[PDB]
């Protein structure tokens, strides 16, 4: 396995207006 | 040259290499000028 | 002594510096137009700073050694395989638009630097103006999605207006039956594939975007091949212009200096194309991210910031 | 403490000054040299306690857990050294800087004299820690381990700084010894019955306590193999250790204000030792093991009784060196099939041999076997349950009955049957592996030959 | 793979509180702790009741 | 799809050094940190660490309590004394409430 | 116990009830209208707090 | 703006406050916070675009407004006294009046929900320059009538402020408004131990300004306005992530950096005044600023968000930023708590 690191979907949750 | 750009810090400046030297060789000559004029004043107040 | 407002109000004005050729020049037109030639001959006969037309590694080619870096730290994309496959689903067409509008913002930067710095004018082949055309190709071909124009005109929004705008534009017509023919006479085997309806397309955002854009802020010079084939016919037809319209009447001492601590600040500059919008295209995962930053920053005089490298002989380090 | 702590301070420009090459060998040379002067705290001829000065000082509390904490760091760095290889190497220094900053907290954390020092150091040491779990953590849910492990301690700790303030505001000081030779008996008014669950429930989160220990099992289960050796082997005893520095100035309401937390401790170790025998992921039965063993910590120091203190210092260290010898034993198999399931490697006797030596070494010591001192933690602290109270030996006794299950069903599940003769990719055990197996076993032995070393305060 | 995340990544988003789990957790969470409190508290009453009165024979204890 | 690096593959690390004692890929470097940790670890410290806490004599009065324990058996016993009082304190110096 | 009820009394309530409320209190309009009004009110409290202390 | 209106509206702002603070008449105190208002207007707004524009009109009607309520207080007092100065004998309704408008002032809530708002529709050093030292002003007048102000509308201000301030932090994406809501949380701390120990607002005033410098001058870098711009730093400016985490973690309070000192005296001597309560829901709610502090850290320092192709160009140049005081200013704000017994007293 490699270290898990954000993805595009895990970063789009802080893309928004608000959190 | 290496750099197609020179570089800004290309060479030293040494107006502020003598300037940053002369201000650090300063503040300590008097530093400790200021100390010994203390422990004089400090143990002559005091009667020391 | 860095530019920036001391310089100026010591004495380090623009409008003492400039004069009749302190102008920027665009040639743009198709491909295999002949814009190579006339730039560079509009260029030497003004006395004027020629610009090759910004490509994949300009920017490499600008800072460290000049000299060309692997395509892993230069963009990741390739114009060859743009032509050997337009439709790859890797994300090469607009990766390379996008990095190529890119280098064309950093090189308009770089050239307006050296007209605001010197009063000496640039003759550039294409610019930021002219560089959508390409991707309006590319979207009307379906070499890319409509997610990626979007963000294309995300990014142009946010650093074209920034920027004042050509004096003079000066567009090369070349019809496409023509155009065709000099791109199998030219050579490259990846370039011959380029299909005719894809060369149309970059004809058409010309002449129904490009230039009624620039009609209103720029004097603009239409010229047929064989008015263009004799560059001093084309040099004669500027040194008569009389720039009436436009941006850059309205400017003073005052808006140069903002307009010059902008371009001089290359990262200012960039800024903008690297927002966190996160098309596949160009997203790029951390580990690979992380792999290339860290391999980059092992080459010859990138380690440290320029000055700072002792492997490339710099000297006096401990004292700057 | 100033010579055990200054050479520490240096294996920071230690590690960033030396070469890329030696960064490995230098440390972890001298973190053995480090350990070696701290044994000088047990030179103890006298029943005086060491005072160096107004800072710090070291009892027979301190100087297990001081000397256990140093003897840890070169223990950790070889643990780290083979899933770090693939970093660049300012990465690796800055692995080595967090585990070396954890080490001098833990030791300054357990000489300080004061409580308020304590509790700046005893809260100093989630930065390094949370980052350790965070940026080395292996799967997604490092980041949710990180804010349960930061936020349980911080929520318990708000109020035990309210507390420690109040009690200087009050008495004039936190000096340890002057609050132990002026304590004066507390009323049993409803605000001090406050009072004392501000002043304890900050240490009992962190040991943790059956309710709130859900942070543990998020940590562990998410950390790098040295920040579950660290988490298991100190940070838990860290509330051990408070609660009874501070337990003195709290009576006499720990003769009811505990009822509480004895039922929960005690109830709750058989439901966490119950858990590991239907426990999928290997590292997250040795996690529920821990909260097993510090239940007994917990309902041991709470009835103040020379023989319960007696047995849970005890049990501080034998856990300390057994479950930071499991963890890195279930590490030796996942760093080879990367993967936590317990069921998914089997027969692992039949090619590791010797390996397979050290698993039933580790596990026979986490039973409780005579004449190790994890039985005398365990049987000290059941002696002096019973006195409490005599049905105690009905939880005990099943406790005990399970405690054999998990550990036995863990060697046999991994060790035995058949191998799964798929994992082409099991490389034979380095000898980087072996030693660190028998760094932490020979120090347990070894105490089991002198266990006067590790009988606390009251023996 | 999915067998162990069903029994540990993937119960909690799957859990809805209804009338039997709410009775089964409280009665498995406080059921054994009340239960145990009056053994204990009941037993060590008669401890402390026969030590004021000195019924109790702690002949040769001397350690606890 | 995102630009991403393919997942390194399983290396066997005694595939090119057969004598990989598990510290570093380099052999020279590799022995040397084996070494070092024998030494400083079993040779340096359990050996002497271990002598040292052999010898740390009367550790906590354990041993000077024995003697003094058999100093006070005797000296009571001869001289008909108690061998322990009931009272700690001497009843004479605690004056009670009244 | 462990995977469920624990989680949802303790840690998972404490986050459910500091989201509730960092949405009640964060979802202005963004209207100066509204703020001044809620500025009026705040001045109304005030007074009448200090009324009744006299 | 040409040299010369920099000249006079730099200076007129520096002059402000300094007119405030070494003010010993009220009409000059006020006059003070009139140039204060007047001059950063123009240095707001200057981008001249549709939210700079709505941002300088929300912060000019509410800074007027309160400036009137002031002038009332002002006033009111020359009628009751004869004097330009508040006494002990000055009515009570008179000083809460002063409070009120003064706490609409600085953005204690509940008069906060300009703030987060005007930060946001502002350049970041504009930010930097409203969110500090536009402060001292405001809170100058405060410390010299601190024997007079009724605690308990200081208190619930001061409650209000730390608790608005850590969940309206809570759900913010926007950099400037997790900065305007931390400021509105420790305005909070230096209020709620105003009547108590003025010198302990100016500590806390102080830390604060220091640790709030170069979290700005860190955004000035990249200019980076959100959370995902401030996740590229790992690729951008690697360098400031060490010290991007730790003054986060010192703006939270945590041991042993120099943040949790202002928390720790201001609980301390609140409990010298038997304040009890108060004291235990402010720490318990700073907690709460921790969790999107460290929210944030955990985007940009202990993990690696997806970075995209053009970034590459970006690390090719070279940058002339941050200068010598990003660093000065980094350390002594994080590092300087084995410094404490100098720095109270
Ligand atoms: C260290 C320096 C000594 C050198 C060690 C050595 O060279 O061993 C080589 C020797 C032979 O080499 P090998 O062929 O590779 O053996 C490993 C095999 O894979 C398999 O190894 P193994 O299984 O054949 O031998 C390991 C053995 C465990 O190790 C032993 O040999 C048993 C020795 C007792 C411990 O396993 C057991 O039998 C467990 C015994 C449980 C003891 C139960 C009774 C305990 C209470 C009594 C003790 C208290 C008495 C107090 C008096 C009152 O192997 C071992 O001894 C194991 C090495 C690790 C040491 C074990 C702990 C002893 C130290
Ligand atoms: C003389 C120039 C003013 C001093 C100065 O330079 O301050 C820095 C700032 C402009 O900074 P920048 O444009 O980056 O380059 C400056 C090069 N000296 O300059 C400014 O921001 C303007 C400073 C105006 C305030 C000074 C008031 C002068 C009256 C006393
Ligand atoms: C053969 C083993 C041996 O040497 O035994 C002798 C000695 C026990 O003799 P002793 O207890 O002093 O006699 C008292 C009355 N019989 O045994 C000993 O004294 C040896 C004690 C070993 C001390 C440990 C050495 C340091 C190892 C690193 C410590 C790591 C563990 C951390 C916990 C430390 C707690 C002290
Ligand atoms: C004064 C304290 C002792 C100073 C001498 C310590 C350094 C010894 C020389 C050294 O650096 O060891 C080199 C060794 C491997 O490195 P290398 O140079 O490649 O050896 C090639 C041999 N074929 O790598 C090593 O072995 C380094 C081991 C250093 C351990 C520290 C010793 C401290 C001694 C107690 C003080
Ligand atoms: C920090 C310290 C942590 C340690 C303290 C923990 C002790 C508590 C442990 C046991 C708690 C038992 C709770 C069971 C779980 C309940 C739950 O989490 O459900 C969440 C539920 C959401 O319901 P919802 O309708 O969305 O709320 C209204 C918003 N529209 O409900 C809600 O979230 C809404 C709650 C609204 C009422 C809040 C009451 C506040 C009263 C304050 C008085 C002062
Ligand atoms: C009490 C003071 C409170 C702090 C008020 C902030 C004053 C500075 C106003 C400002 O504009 O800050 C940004 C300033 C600009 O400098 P820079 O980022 O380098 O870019 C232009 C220079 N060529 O960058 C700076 O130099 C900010 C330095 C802040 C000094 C804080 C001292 C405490
Ligand atoms: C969830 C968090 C829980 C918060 C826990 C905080 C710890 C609890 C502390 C005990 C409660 C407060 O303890 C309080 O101490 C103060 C002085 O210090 C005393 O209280 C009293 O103090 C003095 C007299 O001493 C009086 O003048 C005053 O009017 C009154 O407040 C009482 O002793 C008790 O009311
Ligand atoms: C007696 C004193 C003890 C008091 C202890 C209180 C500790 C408080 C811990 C704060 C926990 C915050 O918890 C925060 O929200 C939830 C908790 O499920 C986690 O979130 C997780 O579960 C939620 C379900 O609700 C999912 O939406 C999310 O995708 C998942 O990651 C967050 O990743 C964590 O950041
Ligand atoms: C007095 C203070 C004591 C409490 C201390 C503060 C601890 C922090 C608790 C509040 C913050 C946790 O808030 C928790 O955030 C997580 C983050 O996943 C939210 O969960 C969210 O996860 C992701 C990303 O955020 C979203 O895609 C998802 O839709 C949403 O559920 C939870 O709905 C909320 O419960
Ligand atoms: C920044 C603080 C430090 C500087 C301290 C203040 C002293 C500054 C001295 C330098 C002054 C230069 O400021 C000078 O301002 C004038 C107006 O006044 C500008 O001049 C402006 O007005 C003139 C009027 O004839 C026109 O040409 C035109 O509208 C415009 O250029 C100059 O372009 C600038 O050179
Ligand atoms: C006694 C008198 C006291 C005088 C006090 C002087 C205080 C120092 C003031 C420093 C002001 C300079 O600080 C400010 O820098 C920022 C960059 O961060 C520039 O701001 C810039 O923002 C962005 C990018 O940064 C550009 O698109 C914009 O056009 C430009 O304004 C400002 O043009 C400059 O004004
Ligand atoms: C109380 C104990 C002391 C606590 C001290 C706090 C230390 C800082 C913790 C936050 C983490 C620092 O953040 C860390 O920055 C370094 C370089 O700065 C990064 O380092 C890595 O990436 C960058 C580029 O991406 C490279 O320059 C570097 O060589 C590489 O190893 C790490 O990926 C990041 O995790
Ligand atoms: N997709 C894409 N291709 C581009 C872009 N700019 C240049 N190119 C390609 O890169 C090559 C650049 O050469 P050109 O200057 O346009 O044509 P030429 O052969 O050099 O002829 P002249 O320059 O006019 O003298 C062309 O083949 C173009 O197809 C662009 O913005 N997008
Ligand atoms: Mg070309």
């Amino acid at each position: 396995a490699r270290q898990w690191q954000p993805d595009i979907e895990w970063a789009e949750q802080f893309s928004g207006a608000v959190m | 040259k290496f750099y197609v750009r020179e570089p800004v810090n290309a060479k030293p400046n040494w107006l502020a290499v003598g300037l940053s030297v002369g201000a650090s060789v300063f503040m300590w000559i008097y530093l400790i000028q200021t100390h010994n004029e203390d422990v004089l004043e400090y143990k002559r107040r005091n009667g020391l | 002594l860095r530019y920036g407002l001391l310089a100026a109000i010591l004495g380090d004005k623009t409008t003492k510096k400039l004069h009749e050729y302190s102008r920027v020049i665009t040639v743009d037109g198709n491909i295999c137009s002949g814009k190579n030639k006339l730039a560079k001959e509009i260029a030497q006969q003004l006395g004027m700073k020629h610009y090759p037309e910004a490509g994949i590694q300009y920017s490499s080619t600008t800072t460290g050694d000049g000299r060309p870096l692997d395509i892993e730290f230069s963009g990741s994309c390739s114009l060859e395989k743009f032509y050997d496959d337009p439709k790859s689903n890797d994300g090469n067409s607009y990766r390379l638009q996008s990095w190529l509008y890119a280098s064309r913002l950093l090189q308009y930067a770089d050239a307006l630097e050296h007209l605001l710095s010197t009063g000496q004018g640039v003759v550039l082949e294409r610019s930021i103006y002219s560089d959508f055309v390409f991707l309006e190709a590319m979207y009307n071909q379906g070499y890319i999605r409509k997610q990626c124009v979007d963000h294309y005109n995300e990014i142009k929004r946010l650093t074209l207006p920034e920027y004042l705008p050509p004096h003079a534009v000066i567009y090369i017509d070349v019809p496409v039956p023509e155009v065709q023919s000099r791109i199998q006479k030219k050579g490259d085997p990846h370039e011959m594939k380029v299909t005719s309806a894809y060369l149309q397309d970059i004809e058409n955002a010309y002449k129904k975007t490009f230039l009624p854009k620039m009609s209103e802020m720029c004097e603009v010079l239409v010229y047929d091949s064989w008015e263009a084939e004799d560059p001093t016919k084309v040099v004669e037809d500027i040194e008569y212009l009389k720039y009436n319209k436009g941006p850059w009447l309205k400017q003073d001492d005052w808006t140069f200096h903002y307009l010059r601590m902008l371009v001089q600040d290359k990262t200012e500059v960039l800024n903008y194309t690297t927002i966190p919008v996160y098309l596949p295209e160009i997203t790029i995962g951390a580990h690979q991210g992380s792999r290339i930053y860290n391999s980059f920053r092992e080459l010859p005089g990138r380690k440290y910031a320029p000055g700072y490298n002792a492997e490339v002989g710099d000297k006096w380090i401990w004292l700057k | 403490m100033l010579k055990i702590i200054l050479p520490s301070l240096m294996l920071l420009p230690l590690t960033w000054l030396s070469s890329p090459k030696k960064t490995w060998t230098n440390v972890t040379s001298y973190s053995f040299l480090i350990s070696l002067t701290s044994l000088t705290l047990l030179w103890q001829t006298d029943e005086n306690y060491k005072n160096f000065s107004n800072m710090f000082s070291s009892d027979p509390l301190s100087t297990p857990l001081i000397i256990l904490t140093a003897w840890l760091l070169p223990l950790m760095l070889m643990a780290s050294q083979n899933h770090l290889k693939k970093d660049n190497n300012v990465l690796q220094k800055l692995y080595i800087s967090m585990l070396i900053s954890l080490q001098i907290l833990l030791i300054m954390t357990f000489s300080a004299t004061e409580l308020i020092m304590f509790y700046i150091l005893f809260e100093a040491t989630l930065i390094p820690t949370l980052i350790i779990i965070t940026r080395w953590g292996n799967q997604t849910e490092r980041l949710n381990a990180g804010i349960y492990f930061l936020f349980y301690t911080l929520i318990g700790s708000i109020p035990l700084l309210i507390a420690l303030i109040l009690i200087q505001n009050h008495v004039g000081t936190l000096n340890l010894m002057i609050l132990s030779f002026t304590t004066h008996t507390l009323d049993a008014s409803w605000s001090n019955n406050l009072l004392w669950l501000a002043c304890m429930m900050a240490f009992l989160i962190k040991m943790p306590l059956y309710g709130v220990h859900l942070w543990l099992p998020k940590a562990h289960v998410e950390a790098p193999i040295a920040g579950s050796m660290i988490l298991a082997a100190i940070l838990l005893k860290l509330g051990s250790y408070g609660m009874i520095r501070i337990s003195i100035i709290l009576d006499p309401l720990t003769k009811y204000m505990a009822y509480p937390f004895i039922l929960l401790s005690l109830w709750g170790m058989i439901m966490t030792s119950s858990i590991c025998l239907r426990q999928t992921d290997l590292k997250s039965l040795i996690a529920y093991s821990s909260v097993s063993h510090m239940a007994l910590v917990i309902a041991s120091i709470m009835i103040q009784t020379p023989w319960s203190f007696m047995g849970a210092t005890m049990l501080m260290i034998a856990h300390g060196l057994t479950s930071s010898l499991l963890f890195c034993l279930a590490n030796s198999n996942y760093e080879r099939i990367h993967s936590r399931t317990m069921i998914m490697a089997r027969g692992l006797q039949m090619v590791f041999p010797l390996m397979a030596t050290w698993w039933l070494m580790a596990s026979l010591a986490n039973l409780a076997l005579p004449p190790s001192i994890n039985l005398m933690g365990e049987l000290f602290i059941t002696m002096s349950l019973f006195s409490w109270s005599n049905f105690t030996i009905i939880l005990m006794g099943i406790n005990i009955i399970i405690t054999g299950m998990y550990s036995m069903y863990m060697i046999i599940t991994t060790q035995r049957g058949k191998l799964t003769n798929h994992m082409i990719n099991l490389q034979p055990s380095h000898t980087r592996e072996l030693t660190l197996m028998a760094l932490h076993m020979i120090p347990l032995i070894l105490l089991t030959t002198s266990p006067k070393l590790i009988t606390g305060l009251t023996m | 793979i999915r067998w162990t995340y069903a029994r540990s990544a993937n119960i909690y988003p799957n859990f809805r509180p209804t009338p039997k789990n709410s009775l089964l957790g409280a009665v498995a969470g406080f059921g054994p702790l009340i239960f145990w409190y009056y053994v204990f508290k009941t037993d060590r009453d008669r401890k402390e009741r026969l030590i004021q009165e000195g019924k109790l024979d702690r002949k040769f204890n001397i350690s606890y | 799809q995102w630009q991403e690096d393919p997942e390194p593959e399983d290396e066997n690390v005694y595939a090119k050094n057969p004598d990989f004692h598990g510290y570093d890929s380099d052999p020279v470097v590799d022995v040397w940190n084996m070494r070092a940790v024998f030494f400083f670890g079993f040779s340096i410290v359990l050996v002497f660490g271990t002598t040292f806490v052999a010898y740390v004599p009367d550790y906590r009065m354990q041993e000077w309590a024995r003697r003094e324990a058999e100093r006070l058996v005797k000296y009571r016993e001869v001289n008909g004394l108690p061998i322990m009082e009931s009272n700690y304190f001497d009843p004479s110096k605690i004056q009670l409430p009244e | 116990l462990d995977l469920i009820w624990l989680e949802k009394t303790i840690p998972k309530s404490t986050s459910t009830l500091h989201t509730n409320m960092t949405t009640l209190t964060t979802n202005q309009k963004g209207l100066i209208k509204l703020y001044f009004m809620s500025f009026l009110i705040n001045i109304i409290l005030i007074i009448i707090l200090y009324s009744i202390n006299l | 703006m040409n040299p010369i209106t920099l000249a006079i509206i730099y200076f007129t702002i520096f002059l402000g406050p300094v007119i405030t603070m070494s003010s010993t008449n009220l009409m000059l105190m006020w006059v003070g916070l009139e140039f204060s208002l007047l001059a950063i207007i123009p240095m707001l707004i200057n981008k001249k675009n549709p939210r700079s524009t709505e941002a300088a009109t929300k912060y000019f009607v509410t800074q007027a407004t309160a400036s009137m309520i002031i002038l009332l207080a002002i006033v009111l007092n020359y009628k009751q006294l004869g004097t330009w100065m508040f006494q002990q004998q000055t009515n009570g309704l008179i000083l809460n009046m002063t409070l009120m408008a003064l706490s609409m002032k600085l953005g204690l809530a509940p008069f906060h929900f300009w703030l987060p708002e005007v930060t946001q529709g502002i350049p970041l050093h504009m930010g930097l320059i409203l969110l500090t030292w536009q402060k001292i002003a405001p809170l100058s007048i405060l410390i010299q009538i601190y024997p007079l102000l009724n605690s308990t509308i200081i208190l619930m201000l001061a409650i209000t402020s730390i608790f608005m301030g850590a969940w309206g932090g809570l759900n913010q994406t926007q950099m400037r408004k997790i900065m305007a809501y931390s400021s509105i949380a420790h305005m909070g701390w230096m209020l709620a131990i105003l009547p108590y120990n003025p010198s302990l607002t100016l500590l806390n005033l102080m830390i604060y300004i220091i640790l709030t410098a170069p979290m700005f001058m860190a955004l000035m870098l990249n200019n980076s306005m959100t959370i995902n711009s401030i996740s590229l730093l790992w690729n951008k400016t690697p360098a400031m992530l060490t010290m991007i985490s730790l003054m986060l973690l010192s703006l939270g309070g945590l041991p042993p950096l120099t943040g949790f000192l202002p928390k720790w005296i201001i609980i301390t001597e609140l409990m010298k005044n038997n304040c009890l309560i108060m004291a235990t829901l402010m720490a318990m709610m700073a907690l709460l600023n921790l969790f999107f502090y460290t929210r944030l850290i955990y985007s940009t320092s202990l993990t690696m968000f997806p970075t995209n192709n053009n970034s590459k160009m970006m690390t090719h140049q070279t940058k002339t930023k941050p200068n010598l005081m990003f660093s000065t200013l980094a350390i002594m704000s994080t590092m300087t708590l084995p410094l404490a017994p100098q720095l109270i007293t």
